[PDB]
């Protein structure tokens, strides 16, 4: 099998910058290599074939080069919508092989989250469970601490988090923290609060609500 | 321009045949290959068939596991995976190409190997510049798709990767932000589809 070792593994850079991904073949593969870009929630899309040639509709700010065992993809005016994972591909000798990939995040100014809290539906409660959701919206960077509290006692072990890939337009992230309790547990307490700590905030902001009002 | 057979939940040791067909042309008069995406996101060339010389080309790693055939008559390509194990759980794409012209991948087929049974999600309203959403809880297997107002609403929509909760059931919420003024003027319906369990539900999200 021909190995394609690609680097860097991960890279963060500002809009308008120039960066380059690289691939190392383990055997001169001529110029039989392609470059692929895969945006969040989509199949990969070929950018380049034959190391330096572009496919229609692929912006000129993409260029490929190199040969033998040394290949490079360069992006020259990094745009937000550029946020993706990039892969090189060798197709000079079967079996075709892909590089491990390069995840390109974009550096943007800090931006504080917008915090919203959601009580469980009166319809979900009926069935036995209670999920209290806390949404942190459009922030940067991706690092954020969320603390759940109920009647002012801090919680652990009954929450889960999820974060979206960087938004292609505003380069922000969004996160959700979900508190899962049993119906009984939920009706035991009154005050339900979600506290958010983020470097874009001078001091942690709290969004809470009282049960039944 | 490519369609692929729906998502799949296949019991270990059992098998699965994935289909792939084009809408306005025959994929069978172009080269066709399949690619597997697994542990996180990472690609493996399975094998391919050339339209001008009998015989599918296979990668050894999948010799014995993958069988590739076509049916030039119906313009359909097939991939048969036998003896499935949890390491066959992945997104499988069929791709088409011709010389240096195009090279286009299909949407993807999620494939989960597991003895569990399919379970559609419960969809709960996440009641309300303001945010609203839908909790899509307790479904199996992945994936599920959510959309707002039948597709009409796309700005500010944020759908979160699903989390595998301890019960072995998947869970995620979709959110959207809108103008608060709009809360007494516009109806907001989230539409959830979970192909595997033939579960399709519309949920009105309104101010509680
Ligand atoms: C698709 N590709 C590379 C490539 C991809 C898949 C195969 C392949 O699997 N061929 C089997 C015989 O038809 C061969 C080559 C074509 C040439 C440009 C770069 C992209």
């Amino acid at each position: 099998e021909l190995v394609m070792t690609q680097s860097p593994k991960f890279m963060s850079t500002s809009v308008g910058d120039r960066v380059s991904v690289t691939c190392k073949a383990s055997q001169n593969v001529g110029t039989h290599v392609a470059w692929y870009q895969q945006k969040p929630g989509q199949s990969p899309k070929t950018l380049i074939y034959s190391a330096s040639y572009r496919y229609s509709g692929v912006p000129d700010r993409f260029t490929g080069s190199g040969s033998g065992t040394d290949f490079t993809l360069t992006i020259r005016d990094v745009q937000s919508e550029d946020a993706a994972e990039y892969f090189c591909q060798q197709y000079n000798l079967f079996p075709v092989t892909f590089g491990g990939g390069t995840k390109l995040e974009i550096k943007r100014t800090v931006a504080a989250p917008s915090v919203f809290i959601f009580p469980p539906s009166d319809e979900q409660l009926k069935s036995g469970t209670a999920s209290v959701v806390c949404l942190l919206n459009n922030f940067y960077p991706r690092e954020a601490a969320v603390a759940w509290k109920v009647d002012n006692a801090l919680q652990s072990g009954n929450s889960q988090e999820s974060v979206t890939e960087q938004d292609s337009a505003d380069s922000t992230y969004s996160l959700s923290s979900t508190l899962t309790l049993s119906k009984a547990d939920y009706e035991k307490h009154k005050v339900y609060a979600c506290e958010v700590t983020h470097q874009g905030l001078s001091s942690p902001v709290t969004k809470s609500f009282n049960r039944g009002e | 321009q490519l369609l692929e057979s729906g998502p799949e939940l296949v019991e270990p040791g059992a098998s699965v045949k994935v289909s792939c067909k084009a809408s306005a042309y025959s994929i069978t008069d172009f080269n066709i290959y399949w690619v597997k995406q697994s542990h996180g996101k990472n690609l493996e060339w399975i094998g391919g068939i050339d339209p001008h010389n009998g015989g599918p080309v296979y990668n050894q790693k999948f010799n014995g596991k993958a069988t590739l055939t076509v049916d030039k008559s119906s313009s359909t390509a097939f991939m048969h995976l036998n003896s499935l194990t949890s390491e066959d759980s992945a997104v499988y794409y069929c791709a088409i190409f011709y010389g240096n012209f195009f090279d286009y991948w299909g949407p993807g087929t999620t494939v989960t190997v597991s003895s569990a049974s399919t379970k559609g999600p419960s969809v709960f309203p996440l009641a309300p510049t303001a945010a609203l959403g839908c909790l899509v809880k307790d479904y199996f297997p992945e994936p599920v798709t959510v959309s707002w107002n039948s597709g009409a609403l796309t700005s500010g929509v944020h759908t979160f990767p699903a989390v595998l909760q301890s019960s072995g059931l998947y869970s995620l919420s979709s959110v959207v932000t809108v103008p608060s003024s709009s809360l007494g003027t516009q109806t907001y319906i989230c539409n959830v589809n979970h192909k595997p369990s033939n579960t399709k539900v519309d949920k009105k999200v309104e101010p509680k």
